[PDB]
């Protein structure tokens, strides 16, 4: 039980770690998105002043 | 010619009555503290052109002469750089006289065009064994080193410049884009220590331009600083015929200088916040470093990805124009490794068989399939047991723990202060060694016999001396004589031979000052320009 | 290169020679098109082409949409 | 007190004064820096500072970069 225990918390880690990959991908898009757009509105803002 | 109209920050309008000069033309206005060069960036129409600043605008005054130089900025280039510092406009901020001039350059250049370039695609040999192995250098490519603090790049810097100049006999330039001037004068008196930089007379025996745009010059100063250190190496490629070495320290700054001065001058940013220009602004520097076919430059560029976050779009661009990346690893110099290349994670677009041979190739891929192979199973070492597993897993772990070690190599910009001889190893020498190794004829030899050597004929030199070192044991004996009275006094002794030093209440700071006195008036200027109290009626 | 077309608006070219290269490929393509042969076109990074628009389009103060994109 | 300096422009002071703290401190301790004495200068919130400047930057209508900052 125990030695199956450790092959099965192997591979949750490695479920953890690919979940934890794809998420940190999809972060990193939110994150550049985020200045992209917040950088348009202040643009757009500035633009119909001037 | 012309005079200053607006000064909006970095950005200068200047207004031409007669004829306007070029964009990137510079001009140098008449009249002011220091040299402040301006380059044109755009005709904005109505006789104004549109300049950003290569130094503080603060002191500038609408209507300020301002003479066109009818060129961009023009530079010193030469062997008479060697060994010198240079700011982006060319002055020598070295303190050590002018610079000797072989020619005066532009910075501003186009790419070396379609019937110049080079279609040979060829390595080019370093004399470090884990760079020349796992991921060679293209002789006209763009390098990437993911380096940082602590990982030896400093090292490794000064012994590409050192190697170079000692193998091919070309020179190098290290262009500091937007460094900090504490890490530079350490760049700087860490090169004239290692004897790279010479200082009076042997000055022309130097490898090495430095380049320095630093972090607290304006942005126009830190985007233009990289096309200096182009201009340099381009005179020794063009001119001189040369393999050159081009260092451009962190080229993510540089990228962020050119997207300053693209939102200074009003351009609306891309993505993430970038210039829209970014990939163009990008590869006018990274196409000016090729192979010609008078010589070469080679670009050694140190990157940084801004938030741990390869698809940004500035490592992203940066990375369409790499050839190889050397990432120096903390965890490789935490196990005595220098240079601390990954072994795994360095890349090379050399390392396929059409460019360097099967040989090569193979060799190369069964080291790092072994590395990998070993990399893989110390979460099951670490668990299970050391001895747990197969004889042919501790084959696979004795043969990449020795290979491991064997990619460490003494260099000879370290040898003034470690002692160890650096050693310059060749190509077929590193292919041979590192073939031998991954057959198994050294699985008899000792894992640190693999340690800080040339080539394969010193690791058996090494171990020789390892075991004539067990006949050298038998010598004498170990023991530590006098365990309470050998020379450790009474407490009150050894407070009793610390001496005094000197303290004063008295502070000072009266050592040379002026003590003016400061007037409580506001004294302002009349209209003939006289100080002048403030006139007291609204 | 007997039978290839080489357009080529590199990297250090300007961003309207890199928008409208595949123009001009897609025009000496469709000659063989035309005229009864057959064509190969490869637009090797045409996001570049997208990034050099982007470009061209920023610097016309045109206002940006996804991710900076022109719409 | 005796070794202290303190540069204060506070909440309620003009955005200029808050941008311009920091500089004036630093042109304190440079006393000491180029007289061969020895300076510690805290720049405490250079946050604030920066909000400060782009506040002034913004209302002068220099070009807004990220987040809103000038170049």
């Amino acid at each position: 039980e125990h030695a199956s225990r450790m092959s099965a918390m192997e591979n949750s880690t490695k479920s953890a770690g690919e979940m934890l990959g794809k998420l940190t991908l999809d972060y990193n898009r939110k994150r550049q998105a985020t200045i992209t757009t917040e950088l348009i509105e202040i643009i757009a803002g500035a633009s119909a002043l001037m | 010619a012309g005079y200053v109209s607006q000064v909006i920050g970095p950005v200068v309008d200047v207004r031409f009555d007669g004829e306007l000069p070029s964009i990137l033309s510079s001009l140098e206005v008449e009249g002011h503290s220091v040299r402040l060069v301006l380059e044109v960036a755009q005709h904005m129409g109505d006789n104004t052109v549109r300049c950003i600043a290569m130094d503080s605008t603060d002191g500038l005054v609408r209507g300020q002469k301002v003479v066109d130089t009818g060129s961009p900025i023009k530079v010193p280039v030469g062997r008479g750089t060697l060994g010198r510092i240079m700011n982006v406009i060319g002055e020598p901020v070295d303190e050590q006289g002018p610079i000797d001039a072989a020619d005066i350059w532009s910075i501003h250049r186009e790419a070396p065009e379609f019937t110049e370039q080079s279609t040979e695609q060829e390595i080019l040999v370093t004399g470090i064994k884990v760079v020349d192995l796992l991921a060679p250098y293209q002789r006209g490519g763009k390098i990437g080193l993911f380096g940082g603090a602590g990982v030896g790049k400093t090292v490794l810097i000064m012994e590409l410049i050192n190697n170079v100049a000692k193998a091919h006999g070309g020179f190098s330039v290290f262009a500091g884009v937007g460094e900090r001037t504490r890490e530079g004068n350490d760049l700087y008196r860490e090169m004239i220590e290692s004897g790279v930089i010479k200082l009076g007379a042997e000055r022309g025996n130097s490898k090495c331009t430095l380049v320095y745009g630093q972090m607290n010059e304006p942005p126009g100063a830190r985007a233009r600083v990289a096309l200096t250190g182009l201009t340099v190496a381009e005179y020794f490629r063009d001119i001189e015929g040369q393999d050159v070495l081009l260092f451009v320290d962190n080229i993510f700054r540089f990228t962020q200088a050119n997207s300053e001065v693209s939102a200074l001058l009003g351009r609306i940013p891309s993505a993430v916040g970038y210039q829209p220009t970014l990939a163009t602004d990008l590869g006018g520097l990274q196409e000016r470093i090729t192979t010609t076919t008078k010589g070469s430059i080679t670009s050694v560029q140190a990157v940084y990805v801004p938030a741990d976050d390869l698809t940004d779009p500035a490592p992203a661009t940066t990375f369409a124009h790499l050839d190889a990346t050397t990432v120096l690893s903390r965890s490789i110099a935490e196990l005595g490794i220098y240079p601390a290349v990954d072994p795994l994670d360095s890349t090379s677009r050399m390392l396929n068989p059409n460019v360097i041979g099967a040989e090569h190739y193979n060799v190369a891929r069964g080291v790092q399939k072994v590395l990998q192979d070993y990399k893989n199973l110390q979460d099951i070492i670490a668990i299970l047991g050391m001895d747990e597993l197969s004889e042919e897993d501790k084959l696979t772990v004795a043969r990449a723990r020795k290979i491991q070690r064997f990619l460490s190599q003494p260099f000879q910009v370290a040898e003034v202060f470690t002692g160890t001889p650096g050693k310059y190893v060749d190509l077929a020498d590193t292919i041979s060694g590192f073939q031998g190794v991954l057959t198994g004829k050294y699985d008899d030899l000792p894992e640190m016999a693999f340690y800080m050597v040339g080539d394969i004929k010193e690791v058996k030199e090494k171990a020789d001396k390892m075991a004539k070192d067990i006949a050298s044991r038998k010598e004498a004996d170990n023991k530590k004589v006098s365990e309470e009275l050998k020379d450790i006094p009474s407490l009150d002794k050894l407070v009793s031979e610390i001496k005094e030093v000197v303290i004063e209440e008295d502070d000072g700071l009266e050592e040379d000052f002026k003590a003016e006195a400061l007037s409580s008036e506001t004294v302002v200027l009349n209209e003939e320009g006289k100080s002048v109290p403030l006139p007291k009626k609204n | 290169m007997r039978y290839t077309i080489m357009v080529s608006a590199t990297a250090s070219d300007a961003a309207p020679l890199q928008f409208l290269a595949p123009y001009s490929g897609c025009a000496m393509a469709e000659y063989f098109r035309d005229t009864g042969k057959h064509g190969l076109i490869i637009y090797d990074d045409l996001s570049k082409q997208s990034v050099a628009y982007r470009q061209m389009s920023l610097l016309l103060r045109r206002p940006p949409g996804r991710e900076a994109f022109p719409g």
